[PDB]
């Protein structure tokens, strides 16, 4: 062991174990929750709460005096956090989040706000919005790419895309998928609850591939130039083929991360690959 | 006759039914 | 002090009153005459250190 | 065009009885606040 | 409420006439000219939340002009109305509707971009008030709890067609959320609780206020005489005395606290019964704007109003 813990709670020092400026916006946290470095050298924290109706933030390195925003959701997101983006565009927080019943909010925090004394806030901070019907095809997993375009992944194994026009509408941009034609075989149904095999991971790489993983562990790789699907590996062909069990992935989860052009990723073999 | 139950009441600041 | 300065109340707000030692001693007395002192929430040897 | 109304007080004449003692007292009555605006002459009542 | 559905009936007929005029414009070249009044009458409206004061009296003309017959620069070629009487009939259904969706999906985002368009509807449907009467047919039909009227839910019809009457937008495969809904339906009475207060500056206009502020007392008023739905109305009612509740206090200095000191006696207990723990967050936030407002005798100006320094910069 070369590293040791060391536990911070922000408020240790103070008595009152909450912030005196908490401001509430609402729109018309214990269960996800990550840090982002931001253009003035600032972190920023956030948390995504137990029912995905509340998304908090807070200022790293001054809990206490700085402000800690709580913004209200009308209802939950579709898939938790996985269902919901935080990118800092041009001076702002833009958060995106696809909701239970199928809208898609944008959220617009200006910096400023994060790190200003104000309990207001000016101007559309808030966007609804029904690009497409998400009640036949529900989606689970949401990936930003770019200011205006970020994909959609779906449960049944379908990808959307989201175009975005001027500032604030967005467009489906379907991709060409043939992987449901599977369905002819008597191994696999359109109809069946089983038989997806939904992505559960994904990498941006060198701003035009998008790196999928898949529930059953394949490696597809999607061409945003062509909008084509250009590889499929199968990940487990390759180590000892186990007959007896490959779990496949039953969740959305955090099973690959790259740097430059390296990858590794995650696979279930005892949970140990 | 007094007896405190701050258990069970009626929330003073918010509406019936 | 606001008013004696030129600044805004907060939105309905009815614009020198007691220092606040003044009306703590206004709510004791009007108890004390209500339940005349013989009464056990006048226990002295607590309440005046208090 | 549609017909719509323009005044921003109505008139105490042209006013109903049952309206005219709404405007009048201290306290309103749920479900029979007058549609019509008040009048000039209520305006501190 | 016989009187207001009927008045309600006349703008929402009286519209569909509108739809029978210009069936002529529903040829290659035809179809262009349709196209370029649709553009040329929409992307003003669309520009009016993210201009400066100083340069906002442009699109104001911009669509006083191409409105009253002279032309605008649409493009690189100019368009113009003249002598066109279906294309006169044609912009002022798509103006006043366009008029509504930016507080369908632009004040319904962003509470405080609703005073900067209701000064320019204001002022337009004073110069036109036939494009005034169009405003109110599409945000009746939008907005249903505008006019006031609650719809109710009828046999011998499908329950989608209710939904939409209900504002619900639906595309044909399924109806839109609540929550994104609830939106939608702020966003356009805050518009509207906008126009009713606010009075184009410039022109020197000697007459009245085209739907003046009489017609926000009565909105009250006739709401709050009805039974409440259980979570539009404690919000709409807020967003609506948030707005407006300002400029409605100046107007009726006595008769403005009597109807706000008695919500808090005998309508607020009403809506506590109508409504489950689950959703009270409209009723929730409608008190604790008032409990501030009530102990405060003010109400704070709508935040993002316009002042004399939007004006000039």
């Amino acid at each position: 062991a070369c590293l040791s813990r060391i536990d911070a709670n922000l408020l240790q020092y103070y008595e009152k174990p909450e912030p005196n400026n908490t401001v509430d916006l609402y729109v018309s946290g214990s269960e996800y929750s990550n840090c982002l470095l931001l253009s003035n050298s600032e972190y920023i924290c956030y948390h995504f709460s137990s029912r995905s109706t509340l998304l908090t933030f807070y200022p790293l390195s001054d809990a206490y005096h700085g402000k800690t925003i709580n913004i209200h959701l009308p209802n939950a997101s579709m898939n938790q956090r996985y269902t919901l983006t935080i990118q800092e565009v041009e001076q702002q927080l833009l958060v995106n989040v696809i909701l239970k019943d199928g809208s898609f909010l944008t959220l617009q925090l200006p910096l400023s706000f994060l790190f200003s004394s104000a309990n207001t806030l000016n101007g559309e901070w808030f966007h609804l919005q029904n690009p497409y019907d998400f009640t036949v095809r529900v989606p689970h997993f949401l990936f930003y790419v770019s200011p205006q375009f970020s994909v959609v992944f779906l449960e049944d194994g379908g990808l959307l895309g989201l175009k975005k026009v001027d500032g604030v509408h967005y467009e489906p941009l379907l991709f060409n998928d043939n992987s449901y034609l599977k369905s002819l075989t008597r191994f696999f149904s359109r109809s069946s609850k089983s038989d997806y095999d939904s992505v559960i991971s994904c990498k941006l790489f060198h701003e035009r591939y998008l790196i999928v993983l898949t529930q059953n562990c394949h490696l597809k790789i999607w061409d945003l130039t062509s909008f084509t699907l250009i590889q499929d590996y199968d990940m487990v062909s390759q180590s000892d083929s186990d007959p007896s069990h490959f779990r496949k992935v039953e969740a959305v989860g955090e099973y690959l991360s790259l740097y430059n052009n390296t990858l590794v990723t995650l696979l279930p073999l005892e949970n140990g690959l | 006759k007094l007896v405190i139950n701050k258990d069970m009441r009626t929330d003073l600041f918010s509406p019936p039914n | 002090e606001i008013v004696q300065d030129l600044p805004d109340l907060p939105i309905a707000v009815i614009a020198e009153p007691p220092l606040p030692y003044v009306y703590v001693s206004q709510q004791i007395q009007l108890i004390a005459h209500r339940t005349s002192l013989d009464s056990l929430i006048f226990p002295v040897n607590s309440l005046l250190p208090v | 065009i549609i017909a719509t109304d323009n005044v921003l007080f109505t008139p105490r004449d042209k006013l109903t009885v049952e309206e005219l003692e709404q405007f009048q007292s201290k306290k309103f009555t749920l479900g029979k606040i007058p549609l019509k605006p008040p009048p000039l002459e209520l305006l501190n009542v | 409420q016989d009187i207001t559905m009927q008045w309600y009936q006349q703008l929402q007929d009286a519209s569909m006439q509108c739809v029978l005029t210009f069936e002529g414009l529903t040829d290659s070249q035809a179809k262009k000219i349709k196209m370029d009044l649709q553009k040329a009458a929409t992307i003003p409206v669309s520009q009016i939340s993210t201009i400066a004061g100083s340069k906002l009296k442009e699109i104001f003309d911009k669509i006083h002009s191409l409105l009253s017959g002279k032309p605008v620069q649409s493009g690189g070629r100019s368009v113009s109305v003249t002598l066109n009487p279906q294309g006169l009939d044609f912009v002022q259904y798509k103006l006043a509707e366009k008029f509504v969706k930016q507080g369908e999906e632009e004040v319904a985002s962003h509470h405080e971009a609703a005073f900067p368009i209701a000064v320019v509807a204001s002022g337009i449907w004073e110069l036109h008030p036939r494009v005034g009467d169009l405003i109110l047919a599409h945000l009746h039909k939008k907005c249903p709890y505008s006019v006031p009227f609650y719809p109710t839910f009828k046999e011998g019809m499908a329950l989608e067609d209710y939904q939409r009457m209900l504002g619900y937008q639906v595309k044909d495969s399924k109806v839109e959320q609540q929550d994104n809904f609830l939106k939608r339906m702020s966003g356009m009475i805050r518009l509207y609780a906008a126009i009713i207060q606010l009075r184009w500056p410039y022109g020197n206009r000697q007459e009245i206020h085209p739907h003046g502020l009489n017609h926000g007392w009565r909105w009250l008023a006739q709401i709050l005489n009805m039974e409440p739905l259980s979570d539009v109305t404690a919000t709409l009612l807020f967003d609506f005395l948030e707005v407006c509740g300002n400029a409605l206090m100046k107007q009726y200095q006595v008769q403005f606290w009597k109807m706000l000191i008695l919500i808090k006696e005998d309508y607020f207990p009403r809506i506590e019964a109508i409504t489950s723990s689950g959703q009270m967050g409209s009723f929730i936030r409608l008190k604790q704007f008032l409990e501030k407002c009530l102990q405060h005798k003010d109400i704070p100006v709508p935040k993002g109003f316009l002042t004399s320094s939007f004006w000039r910069s």
